[PDB]
DNA sequence: ATCGATGTATATATCTGACACGTGCCTGGAGACTAGGGAGTAATCCCCTTGGCGGTTAAAACGCGGGGGACAGCGCGTACGTGCGTTTAAGCGGTGCTAGAGCTGTCTACGACCAATTGAGCGGCCTCGGCACCGGGATTCTGAT
DNA sequence: ATCAGAATCCCGGTGCCGAGGCCGCTCAATTGGTCGTAGACAGCTCTAGCACCGCTTAAACGCACGTACGCGCTGTCCCCCGCGTTTTAACCGCCAAGGGGATTACTCCCTAGTCTCCAGGCACGTGTCAGATATATACATCGAT
């Protein structure tokens, strides 16, 4: 068969929200982290459970941007979020210019 | 063999007071811990600046009542407030 | 010892050296760990009240970060409390829009 | 190495935000705004690293990181 | 009567209010607000003049600050003219109540 | 001698004063309202804190030092007046 | 030289500085490099907004820098921007800026 | 019978680096409120980063750090610059 | 499209309050010694990070078709802007009262400090339960029928 | 409606590991006892906050009218969604190397504390000039005509 685009959605929403384990993959943000602190101190190292903080207050942020920019979208008659909500968001939240 | 400080039996306590039987786990252990850090570092650091703008030397007992007031809302301030004076009131009443 | 003097569970000796040795004043009146002890018991018996509530509707007798997410999201003066407060595998509020609601 | 983000990835975050339907532009605005994010708290992760004489970030670096942000984050023995 | 097509008042009333610095509303009606308000936590207290004239310049940069965003906001949703949702999802971005 | 409803002293023109400097081009006819309680919930919030400080200081007069002090821990940190 | 100020080549006042170190808690000691460091980042601050804010106020053919003009100097500048976003400033008034929709065609 | 400030700091400064510009009443509150915010935010960063550590004393490399946290990309390594080379001539002769 | 005239911007003459400057005192900054405790430095232990790998499998990636939501265009009605005339109450000055901020002396309670000591707390260890889960059953969703 | 095909929810046996309880010990909290001083209390002084009146006049209000714009409606199309298949790389467990964190002992120098000058800074008072406005003037520009 086939759900009427729009409610396999609404129920990933739902198992998204009731589950609380990390979304992003851990490799994956371990090689960014590390990417990107190669940039400030050549050869640093990272205790583990510093590298899953980064990740709870990555993810933490990400689902707040996603929150408030679904609201604007919602303000805006449509949607689907676009990156013109995100844009807004963040400069109502004052993160850039 | 060092002695790290954290308020682990002392919320563990305060749960065993409020639900018998309920336990808790070390993740939300270290959760209550760093809830205690912060909420008394955000109110001692509020009691020096009120005591720094009065130019006092001392954080009496009148000053962490006005950082309970200025940090925790309304109804939460209030009734924090009662608690701290009772408490306070009641280590008066002994010697 | 000095907590139990005033009917607390948190130690009100180890307020005293932190408020001591953590240079907020010259000065720490000894009525003011007490005070902080006791507010800090309370926020921390509000806290655990709530979340256990929350951890026995999930049918659960343990407290995990998931339930103190609960409480302190629902609970409307300790989210202005803890309202940037980022809570370690926390989780979220169960919120869908009414807008994205089927019809 | 940005792109360990994956497009799924994102979109469980934006399942969990209550995002219902997402735009096609909507990954590469995330991964640069996860990218920004990670920059500053990493950043001053290391600032206080490089300032402690260490060379291993460790989780009191990000916290205290974060808690200059303005993000606090309970959890890693703060 | 002779009349300029609307909007061009708008906009030269948005050219001289960003020009000048001197405060908007008008200060009588703004302390007795702030005596009223102050009624409700220590009844018969005084107001440093300076202190009254603070709240005024404080007030006033949240409420230029506030229609910025719901500018914003406004704009955001395709249209020109302001209106409360979009002040609400403005202070609803921003993280006030 | 009390006073009561003076949240209409932020007239009409007065908002739409502050609009304009905003920016706004078209304003319309509930945005008095709503930002009437918006003004009045922001001086609420910050009047709370200043005559808080003041009780704290003993005295019976918010001087400008404690509206300042209270914009700082509301996070709106001001600048000129003192302090 | 005498005082310390002159002795660091800068401006602010070292001894007033390291006063306000001392009498204000933020630690049990004040290393001796310390006020000077930190007078001079404060003088360098200083210096930045009222060059900025000079410029301003010759760009308006004015020769005092009243607040509208600190305004002008803070917010026109990135790096300042960031450094003072959640700063009011009594007088400032607002950057000249109308949104790019609602000017007429 | 005084009152502290850094009323006339400033005005050296500003003779100094615009020779012949003013200083209105008001713009010297705001400069003098200025010096103060970022003056209470290096030193509470620098204790921060003082208890952080286990240390006790405010060197000057805590001030660093601090200036280092506070402050954005340019303003940071120029203050940081002003701040060595203040330090240094300090130290010298 | 010119008027035109409204409005904006440019030019000079005047006044005046704010500022830039010249003193007199004073108190806080600076200097010289002393002392001791905080920080530096070296040595050593051992944990904990990093790397490498092999396998498995869940997740990512890719193709595709279709439908549903974004976006543009149009119409229509309302509701916001604009202009005038009338009303209101702010702003200013001036006076007058006084409540309260602010400074100062005295003096006592209170808190720092030190030494003894004693129990509370931390860490290692171990036993039990509580949660995850698998599985089977039952009910309730979504969607074509 | 209905019927189905999953999706979700309930109830029960089961394993695993992590949390909750116990025990030993060392170290910080407690308790006296002493001393210095912070701060409380009172009392004086005078600044500044409040209250009020009367005028002038700018702003707020109210009303009328028109037109721009918000909003609903419709139509088209493109672009996400959902699903099935193929690929890929994350997880996990294990092992090895060794780098660096953390601790301890020793030593030195850097800063607190104190006392003794003395000049930098602040309040006072004063003279003047930068800027606001008046009056006059050149030009942009909004727009119905």
């Amino acid at each position: 068969h086939r759900y009427r685009p729009g409610t396999v959605a609404l129920r990933e929403i739902r198992r998204y929200q009731k589950s609380t384990e990390l979304l992003i993959r851990k490799l994956p943000f371990q090689r960014l982290v590390r990417e990107i602190a190669q940039d400030f101190k050549t050869d640093l190292r990272f205790q583990s459970s510093a590298v899953m903080a980064l990740q709870e207050a990555c993810e933490a942020y990400l689902v707040g941007l996603f929150e408030d920019t679904n609201l604007c979208a919602i303000h805006a008659k449509r949607v689907t979020i676009m990156p013109k909500d995100i844009q807004l968001a963040r400069r109502i939240r004052g993160e850039r210019a | 063999r060092s002695r790290k400080e954290s308020y682990s039996i002392y919320v563990y306590k305060v749960l065993k007071q409020v639900h018998p039987d309920t336990g808790i786990s070390s993740k939300a252990m270290g959760i209550m811990n760093s809830f205690v850090n912060d909420i008394f570092e955000r109110i001692a650091g509020e009691a020096s600046r009120l005591a720094h703008y009065n130019k006092r030397s001392t954080i009496t007992s009148r000053e962490i009542q006005t950082a309970v007031r200025l940090l925790l809302p309304g109804e939460l301030a209030k009734h924090a407030v009662s608690e701290g004076t009772k408490a306070v009131t009641k280590y008066t009443s002994a010697k | 010892t000095r907590s139990s003097r005033a009917g607390l569970q948190f130690p009100v000796g180890r307020v005293h050296r932190l408020l001591r040795k953590g240079n907020y004043s010259e000065r720490v009146g000894a009525g003011a760990p007490v005070y902080l002890a006791a507010v800090l018991e309370y926020l921390t018996a509000e806290i655990l009240e709530l979340a256990g509530n929350a951890a026995r509707d999930n049918k659960k007798t343990r407290i995990i970060p998931r339930h103190l997410q609960l409480a302190i999201r629902n609970d409307e003066e300790l989210n202005k409390l803890l309202g940037r407060v980022t809570i370690a595998q926390g989780g979220v509020l169960p919120n869908i829009q009414a807008v994205l609601l089927p019809k | 190495n940005i792109q360990g983000i994956t497009k799924p990835a994102i979109r469980r975050l934006a399942r969990r935000g209550g995002v219902k339907r997402i735009s096609g532009l909507i990954y590469e605005e995330t991964r640069g705004v996860l990218k920004v994010f990670l920059e500053n708290v990493i950043r001053d992760a290391v600032t206080y690293t490089e300032h402690a004489k260490r060379k291993t970030v460790t989780a009191m670096d990000v916290v205290y990181a974060l808690k200059r942000q303005g993000r606090t984050l309970y959890g890693f023995g703060g």
